[PDB]
């Protein structure tokens, strides 16, 4: 269960494949409004190798759907995020997730 | 030295307020005549607060010690010092002949930093 | 239960000044259109996203001060219910964000065209992306004040306004019915673009504290005159019945006769030739006699005025004479003056003032007239569509209109004068337009707590930018907000308006300043006194002192301290560069006296005075109002009485009494699909929490309110109604109508008590307290209210994720006035059940030391920022329209308070 709205089209004819790494600048946050992770603060660009499931399942499959140059908004329900376990002292258990996810590039 | 030999002589201080007495000399309207031009009990009789020789000599001060550099400073309550102590125009004057040497210090204090710079900054002053 | 803390950036807002509304028999259309462009918008300036949003907002509480605020900061359009924002992607409403579907949805790209279209007769904001509709109308909001357009945005934006005509082309066709919004200038005001209420611009010299800013009301722009029907006509005024429009006849014909508008005998008026000086014999009868009891319909304006007529000198017919000027000379039955002549006459400053009253009785009741055939405003004159460049009240019409109506009026109020009948002016009573917010009056400025001096001897300046009301001073840390300077101990401040001197009262001290003054306040902690100099010159009381403030306690210590009127600009400088300062050399230099930032690096920082209304605990110190914690008993819950403590006696405070608990509730994420023992089953899975309010015997219902607000309440009014709860309904639906989703938000949800009393003849004071209770589910978003047991048609359901505030507004008219019970019902939860995670299975109440009542204050401190946004405002063409510029960015760090959800 994932909900993505776009907030600024990209390109919609390059997709996320198997074989090359994802960069993205995501901004996390809380379902109560409350931001809880961002890579601009660290600013950094946050390059993930797509396919070997090292990130959370919710985020690994709405980058999937979502194009080059494109800014998403995800909706990442606690099963596909960590659920009933949470995350230790970051993320209160069985709550949903929403990224400001963008891919500012492919490499 | 008008406002000195006042302070020397006790009768002149004695009938000062004597002409004031006699003539009716109210000494408060000589103040604010000019702040009554801009239409804005106790000493009624006479008051040393109200008489003209200090007033004039009060507002004539800060001339005078525009006059004074900053470094001057130490020196004026050193006299003020050997004033107390009786001592004729003379022997300060030589006085401070003597510990001319001891004058302030621009760097050693933040105030006379930017007091000194004030003062040099008027185009009427002189290096020398 | 931690602070949460982030960076975020500094949104500001700008409008241009123009100004609708609707009110009952006003001048002013009830559609209006406006478009803008979007030249560039960076995405990511900083780590925050960028703020660019659209909108109308409300002149009556939108005041988007910079810095903090609701929610996470950064507040603009929509961020609050005196605004209504479109961002390309939601509707801000209340800090809430709700998508909105378009053909191609986005955030605002570069070169997009955003059409508001807002309707005054029915509630509705319309708004279009690219022509495209938007799939969503704000409806059935409060049309108190003014609306107008706003744009709220973050650094590193360029965007430009589209007003239409020469302020804009719309690229588009607006809808049929809407005035384009450069229609709605007023005569006396050009078109330019501002900011929102400001504490601060920048000026040659340095800053400009700024005061309060006038602000126009809708009830100025009906026009209300005198009534002109119920006069029975005098003798003494039909007797001079006649003169006086004979005078008044041709007197707009006497002017253009000899010129190229001469008269000519085939012809007759508005004829190009119209002047017809012979008389009004030959002039038409309707307007003839039209005319003759216009003059009456004068005479009958002085009367209602208050002016009556006396004859003492010789009649004026004897000593008058026609004078056949070789001017105005007609080959049309002789010539004459075209109105009747007149000799020598004067007239005295009574007369002046009652002329120009008498010409806006003239033009109030013509606008009247035009506004009862329909037409109306629009600064470009359109006959067929029937809108007039004049059709404003008198004193929004501009001095050449004024001055030309006033012309004729005056001339025949000479010609009155001449016989020497007295024009009396009547009795005078003063009056103020504005009275309720006595707070939106004047704006503190201050240095910081830190910056407190207790020796030496200091010296700052205030240049004087206007001459209205400001004061400047010094004053204790402690120094009350919400005080005029000098009524209390805490300040000794100099009111140089009228030359007054305030410390517990007023008495007067030197002269008042004038424009380009500059108030160089001393002070010497060594010899306790304090002196104010005027232009470098010492200012005198009223005696021989030279020293305003005498024999003061170092205290504290004392801050450099001023305050502005309304409508004020004031220049401070606290002489952090000294070579900056002016009259320090003539005046302060050789007395040993500093600057009082006399060795600074970074600007010192002020704190202003913040006319927001906040929710603060109820002091312990209270003269007035006192909160009592009552122990549960065995039979009875918890209990949080108020008790006015000096009702009845002399001096006793009474008024309009907003309280609410320190604690909220939060509802459910997700809303659920679709004796007196309560049932441990049913007690231990119910998500419905009760709570009853108990108004004493003696406390009238008639003006007591109780139920919840969200943490965004600051609706601080003395006359408070349920007609002012602000209210706002979203209406969405698909691509054609089918509204599907219809919302309704509020900052405050209470029923009125006096729905809860039986309507009895006498003895409202009842026997028994009412008791009201009420109750929620968080689970649905439901809440009821129970009157005595039995419930109430009224209900209310609210989104998820919504905070709520246990509330009660109360005017006080007892000893005894509130008691909040912390009950439950049957099968229901407590508060403290609901409140506190750790207690969500005990149904046993509690009352732990946090809870506690909090009542509104209407003003508080605040912090000015030490750096603002640079932006640019201009015209960018007369094709292109006006273009607002913002390109350096500024980030402040936040302190967000969890449970008030605001930082």
């Amino acid at each position: 269960g994932v909900e993505i709205e776009t907030i600024s089209p990209g390109d919609g004819r390059t997709f996320p494949k198997k074989g090359q790494t994802c960069v993205v600048h995501y901004t996390g946050m809380l379902q109560n409004g409350k931001k809880f992770d961002s890579s601009r603060d660290r600013n950094k660009p946050f390059k993930f190798r797509i396919g070997k499931q090292e990130v959370i399942k919710g985020f690994e499959e709405g980058a999937a759907q979502m194009s080059l140059g494109q800014r998403a908004k995800l909706t990442c329900t606690p099963d596909v995020a960590y659920g009933a376990t949470g995350h230790p002292g970051v993320i209160p258990p069985n709550a949903t997730l929403i990224f400001d996810v963008e891919l500012l590039n492919l490499e | 030295e008008i406002f000195i030999y006042w302070s020397k002589s006790h009768n002149f201080k004695r009938e000062e307020q004597n002409f004031v007495v006699q003539n009716e000399i109210n000494n408060m309207s000589f103040l604010t005549a000019d702040s009554k031009s801009k239409m804005a009990r106790r000493g009624d009789r006479y008051s040393v607060q109200t008489s003209l020789i200090v007033a004039t000599l009060k507002k004539m001060l800060p001339i005078g010690l525009n006059m004074c550099a900053p470094t001057d400073q130490d020196l004026i309550m050193l006299a003020k010092t050997r004033y107390a102590l009786k001592d004729t125009d003379e022997e300060v004057r030589e006085f401070l002949q003597n510990n001319l040497h001891l004058q302030g210090k621009v760097e050693g204090s933040p105030s006379l930093r930017w007091q000194m710079a004030l003062y040099r900054g008027l185009p009427g002053r002189e290096e020398d | 239960l931690l602070l949460q803390t982030n960076l975020i950036n500094y949104v500001t807002s700008i409008r241009p000044n123009i100004f609708v509304g609707r009110a009952e028999g006003s001048t002013q259309y009830g559609k209006w259109y406006f478009e803008v462009m979007v030249d560039e918008v960076v995405p990511f300036l900083t780590a925050q996203a960028t703020h660019l949003r659209v909108g109308w907002a409300l002149t009556e509480g939108y005041s988007p001060y910079p810095g903090g605020g609701e929610g996470w900061g950064g507040n603009g359009v929509g961020d609050d219910l005196y605004s209504y924002g479109f961002d390309g992607l939601h509707l801000w409403t209340g800090h809430v964000a709700r998508p909105v579907t378009s053909p191609g949805q986005h955030l605002l790209a570069p070169e997009d065209v955003v059409s508001c279209c807002l309707d005054l007769s029915v509630p509705s904001i319309s708004f279009r992306i690219n022509g495209c509709p938007v799939q969503g109308v704000f409806e059935a909001f409060n049309l108190d004040g003014l609306f107008f357009p706003v744009v709220s945005f973050s650094a590193g934006v360029k965007v430009r306004f589209l007003l239409g005509g020469r302020h804009g082309e719309f690229k588009f066709l607006p809808p049929p019915g809407y005035a384009p919004c450069h229609e709605a200038v007023l005569p006396r005001e050009r078109l330019r673009l501002e900011p929102i209420k400001e504490y601060r611009r920048e000026g040659p010299r340095g800053p400009h504290l700024v005061g309060p800013s006038r602000c126009l009301s809708h009830t100025d722009f009906v026009p209300c005159p005198v009534d002109t029907v119920q006069i029975v006509l005098p003798p003494h005024l039909e007797r001079i019945r006649e003169k006086l429009a004979e005078n008044i006849h041709e007197l707009w014909a006497l002017t253009r006769i000899e010129q190229g508008w001469t008269y000519g005998p085939v012809r007759d008026d508005n004829k190009r030739l119209h002047p017809c000086l012979v008389n009004f014999h030959s002039l038409p009868e309707p307007e003839r006699n039209y005319n003759l009891q216009m003059s009456g319909e004068t005479l009958k304006t002085l009367l209602a005025l208050g002016c009556h007529v006396g004859m003492a000198d010789e009649k004026a017919e004897d000593n008058l004479k026609k004078t056949k000027l070789p001017k105005t000379y007609m080959m049309s039955n002789g010539y004459k003056p075209a109105p009747l002549d007149l000799s020598h006459v004067r007239l005295t400053p009574a007369q002046t003032t009652l002329v120009d009253r008498l010409a806006e009785n003239g033009h109030n009741v013509w606008a009247r007239d035009r506004v009862a055939q329909g037409w109306s405003y629009s600064a470009v004159q359109d006959i067929p569509a029937r809108r007039n460049p004049r059709l404003v009240p008198y004193r929004l019409l501009d001095e050449a209109t004024k001055r030309s109506n006033r012309d004729s009026l005056c001339q025949a109020v000479r010609t009155l004068l001449g016989y020497g009948y007295n024009i009396e002016p009547p009795d005078q009573e003063p009056s103020q337009v504005e009275n309720q917010s006595r707070w939106d009056r004047v704006r503190i400025f201050r240095a910081e707590k830190s910056y407190t001096v207790q020796s030496g001897r200091w010296y700052f300046e205030f240049e004087a930018v206007t001459t209205g009301e400001m004061r400047v001073g010094w004053a204790r840390p402690e120094l009350r907000p919400d005080v005029e300077l000098g009524a209390d101990e805490l300040a000794y401040v100099f009111n140089g308006h009228r030359g007054q001197r305030w410390h517990l009262g007023s008495e007067p001290f030197g002269r008042p300043w004038q424009s380009g003054d500059v108030v160089g306040c001393m002070i010497d902690l060594t010899e306790n006194t304090i002196i104010f100099t005027l232009n470098g010159e010492v200012l005198m009381s009223d005696s021989g002192s030279e020293t305003a403030f005498r024999e003061i306690e170092i205290g504290d210590g004392f801050l450099p301290v001023c305050s502005l009127g309304p409508g004020q600009v004031g220049h401070l400088n606290l002489g952090q560069d000294v070579s900056s300062l002016r009259f320090f050399a003539i005046c302060g230099l050789q007395e040993g006296f500093e600057p009082f930032a006399i060795n600074m690096q970074r600007p010192v920082t002020t704190w202003f005075s913040k006319s927001l209304p906040q929710f603060e605990p109820v002091p312990p110190e209270h003269p007035h109002y006192e909160v009592a914690r009552m122990d549960g008993t065995v039979d009875t819950p918890p209990c949080l009485r108020l008790a006015h403590r000096t009702w009845g006696s002399q001096n006793s405070l009474v008024e309009m009494l907003f309280l609410r608990l320190s604690l909220p509730v939060q509802f459910h994420q997700h809303f659920r699909c679709t004796d007196n023992r309560d049932d441990p089953e049913i007690i231990l899975n119910t998500t419905t929490y009760y709570y009853s309010v108990r108004v004493f015997a003696g406390q009238e219902p008639s003006c007591v309110w109780v139920g919840w607000v969200t943490p965004d309440y600051h609706q601080h009014d003395m006359n408070f109604d349920l007609s002012k709860v602000r209210a706002v309904t979203v209406t969405m639906g698909d691509e054609q109508g089918n509204v599907h989703s219809s919302l309704k938000c509020s900052n405050c949800y209470m029923v009125w008590g006096g729905d809860f009393v039986s309507p009895g003849q006498q003895g409202r004071i009842s026997h028994t307290d009412l008791v009201i209770g009420c109750l929620v589910d968080l689970a649905t978003g439901l809440m009821t209210f129970t009157a005595n047991g039995k419930e109430s048609n009224t209900f209310f359901q609210v989104e998820p994720n919504t905070k709520l505030f246990p509330a009660v507004f109360v005017l006080p008219t007892h000893q005894n006035v509130i008691q909040f019970e912390l009950g439950k019902q049957k099968n229901i939860m407590p508060l403290s059940a609901a409140m506190f995670l750790s207690e969500r299975k005990n149904p046993a109440p509690q009352c732990p030391p946090r809870l506690e009542v909090q009542m509104l204050m209407p003003v508080s401190w605040s912090r000015m920022p030490n750096h603002f946004l640079q932006v640019e405002t201009r015209r960018a063409g007369e094709r292109l329209g006006w273009a607002v510029q913002c390109q350096d960015p500024l980030t402040m760090m936040a302190l967000h308070i969890p449970e008030e959800n605001r930082c």
